[PDB]
């Protein structure tokens, strides 16, 4: 399979504050990189596709960027609402791989 | 609006196999570019997808686990299958139903998933 | 007086388009939209009798290597589209090259000069986009590369083909200035945000 | 009689160049090999009279294309053997199309029009070469492609030369055929053994 | 640097049979892969430089093939005098690294 | 006619440094694209190359032991030595000698080795 390797497991950070998440694949995914927000007891949600395009109706602070192996994540101004587990999809072939997910936690 | 519901057993063992169902709405996966997907969170691990069924009724498996996964489709009801054979405790997880389409091809609604054990 | 220096002047719209395209990576490109801007700036200083002064190759040379290189930046732009890997981007950079070579030297103001360009190349990326959309079972480029690249770039394009080989006619000073705007402002549009065979 | 169809006919010495650089996946030499024996052989058809009946364009554009096609088979040639990757592969072949182009429409008899390629196409392999000996401190290019390709491939080039421009005013009817046999064998030798950029 | 990895560790084979080793690159190394034999008490042998050239005075059983990370040795009509530890060397950049070595043995 | 000399101490200590020293003949290594290199095979492993030095007094090293590597020449009585610093157990070795040349990159002439040891 394509690997998908998020350089956080797990990320602490304060509320009001900035964080980034990156991922690494194994192969050139053509910037087909979606990223979910996933709840415990809730259905994940689609934030961003494509590399960089935010889901109509997901705050503007959620941002993403990168192309060819190297793909990046972010939320601006963290709220308590944001905290939870951040998982990337490669979705470049049908062989869909997710990467291994960063929990996100408040310090 | 747009829903999918996921159902099972709940309980099973090693020896048994596992009927998987999920119910949806907002859309009936006749439609051209729809489609349906399986993805697993397994117990204490992250998420691995399994299978997809699409409008014209083609097929896709993960590779780990092609041979014992089967997908099925009945848009008389607006339903999705996943049957899946020869079980393992490995498969101790929660199983999500999650909706695929055209425009952008990554899954944009899940369903709350459902749980299934897999001890004496 | 304007009516004299615009066709002339407004050539540096492809000005832009090189230094864009070389800014991209896309070096090749940038070889093709500069010699176009060369020769289609001095086939138009080289025709006005207020700056023919200017030039000194024939005014044949000027005119020939104007059209070719028109046709040639058509071609290269719409390759640079269909973004094809290697032994088939030589293979399809080069088949413009002698076509278009054959068929402007043949006849420089017959039929299909242009549209021989345009019609095989979206033809040959609509053939490559559709195998893929049957691959992947969805919209192979983004909706975002359709509503800022594909949708922008061809209406800029189609504005540009109807200002030379319409309202020309109109006045030829004015509406032929604005063609090489639409045809420069086109290929900045058409050409990718990365050569990512080389960035 | 051998004397009309020998220039007609020896101008498929280029076809085993065509084969080789298809099979060795050098598609784009493959085209400019293909497209320079087409105008060549159709050139020389055109030219002898009893089978200028054979000919459907114009002398003059069989006539261009056939020096056209030579000189830029000279370029893609050493190119090839240069083995640059990207983006300089696609600007020195774009490189070579453009000048060659714009120097055989100016003056398709005038002095540069081959000695313009090689010369240029060597200077540049030199450069190279010379920095990757410094680099490597050692021969670059194998003894091997020295005494295989380099050495006979330049030979059989200077041989070409030699007949085409020297003893061809002896008699043109064999020694012309003798330069396509000569030059045919140089685009076969300079051509590496693999494209390792598309196999 | 640039790992040299010979598929064969050890290679027990009959005199006057034929025997082929192989070495992956970590990179494409352009054809420059010199092939050595060992002896006990003996300084190494050049037998093969580029990929397939075999150096002057050396018998023409050895042969060696290949190209872009994907390079092999072999020797032909056995003999006892063959029986040697058998290295290749990356040879690209003036960073050398020789292959781990295949230990050939009389079966 | 080519030879190379490898020699040394034979029995050293950790704390203490290693003065290789290689005489060669055939070749004088003033001449333009001659050069000498040094290879150690470790007790019990594969070798692996440390230091380089050509015609023109160039000099190159091995990235995972640059620090404690110098290596020299004297072309008056066709020597070049290597001197290694800062010793470790692991330093246990047969030392080689490798004569380089312009036309084939790779070393053609190696010398016998010579055996360090590097305990109490
Ligand atoms: C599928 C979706 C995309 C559809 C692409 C359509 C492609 C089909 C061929 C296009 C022919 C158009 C052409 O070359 O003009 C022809 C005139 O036709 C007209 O008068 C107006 C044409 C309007 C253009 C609408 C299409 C927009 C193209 C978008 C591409 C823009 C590319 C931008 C640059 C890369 C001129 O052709 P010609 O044969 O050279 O005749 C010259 C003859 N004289 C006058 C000299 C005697
Ligand atoms: C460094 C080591 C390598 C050295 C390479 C030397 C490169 C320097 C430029 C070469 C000029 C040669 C040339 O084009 O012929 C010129 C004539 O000169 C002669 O009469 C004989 C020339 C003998 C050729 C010896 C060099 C071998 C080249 C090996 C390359 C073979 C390439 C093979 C194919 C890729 C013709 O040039 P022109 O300007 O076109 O004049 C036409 C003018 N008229 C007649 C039309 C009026
Ligand atoms: C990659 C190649 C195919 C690019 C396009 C080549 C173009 C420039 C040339 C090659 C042959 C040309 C055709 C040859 C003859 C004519 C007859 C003319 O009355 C109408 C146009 C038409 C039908 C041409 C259309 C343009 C054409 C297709
Ligand atoms: C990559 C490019 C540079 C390939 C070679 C371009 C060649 C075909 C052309 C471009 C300009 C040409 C020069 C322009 C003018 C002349 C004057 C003529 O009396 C002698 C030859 C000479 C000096 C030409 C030599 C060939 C030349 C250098
Ligand atoms: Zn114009
Ligand atoms: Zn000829």
């Amino acid at each position: 399979d394509i690997q998908m390797t998020q350089s956080p497991s797990s990320l602490s950070a304060s509320l009001g504050g900035k964080v980034t998440i990156t991922c690494k694949a194994s192969q050139d995914i053509n910037e087909y990189i979606a990223w979910y927000q996933h709840k415990p007891g809730k259905g994940p949600r689609l934030l961003i596709h494509y590399t960089s395009t935010l889901q109509p109706g997901i705050p503007s602070r959620f941002s993403g960027s990168g192309s060819g192996r190297d793909y990046s994540f972010s939320i601006s101004n963290l709220e308590p609402e944001d905290i939870a587990t951040y998982y990337c999809l490669q979705y470049d072939n049908l062989l869909w791989t997710f990467g291994g997910g960063t929990k996100l936690e408040i310090k | 609006q747009v829903t999918l519901k996921e159902s099972g057993p709940g309980i099973l063992q090693p020896s048994q196999t596992l009927s998987l169902t999920c119910s949806f709405s907002g859309f009936s996966l006749s439609t051209s570019g729809m489609g349906v997907s399986w993805i697993r969170k397994p117990s204490g691990k992250g998420l691995e997808w399994l299978a997809h069924i699409f409008w014209d009724d083609d097929k896709r498996y993960n590779p780990s686990l092609k041979s014992r996964l089967t997908i099925s489709k009945d848009t008389s009801s607006n339903q999705v299958f996943l049957m899946i054979t020869s079980i393992d405790t490995a498969d101790t997880a929660t199983y999500y139903c999650a909706r695929r389409t055209w425009l952008l091809h990554a899954m944009d609604y899940w369903g709350q998933g459902t749980s299934v054990t897999v001890s004496s | 007086v304007a009516k004299l220096l615009l066709p002339t002047l407004s050539s540096l719209a492809f000005l832009p388009t090189v230094s864009i395209a070389t800014k991209r990576r896309f070096y090749m490109e940038a070889m093709v939209y500069l010699f176009t801007m060369f020769f289609v700036a001095f086939s138009h200083a080289c025709d006005g009798p207020g700056l023919s002064v200017l030039c000194f190759m024939r005014r044949d040379i000027l005119e020939y290597f104007s059209i070719y290189g028109t046709a040639l930046s058509m071609w290269v732009s719409l390759m640079a589209l269909a973004d094809f890997d290697e032994p088939q981007r030589s293979t399809f950079t080069m088949l413009g090259v002698l076509t278009i070579a054959v068929r402007t030297f043949h006849d420089r103001w017959g039929y299909g000069v242009y549209s021989g360009p345009i019609g095989t190349a979206t033809l040959i990326i609509a053939v490559k986009w559709l195998k893929k959309m049957k691959e992947k079972k969805g919209l192979y480029p983004d909706k975002s590369i359709y509503t800022q690249q594909i949708g922008p770039g061809l209406c800029f394009g189609a504005l540009a083909l109807m200002l030379r080989f319409f309202f020309e006619e109109w006045d030829y000073t004015y509406v032929h200035s604005f063609y090489h705007c639409a045809l420069a402002m086109s290929f900045v549009l058409l050409l990718p945000k990365v050569n990512k065979k080389a960035g």
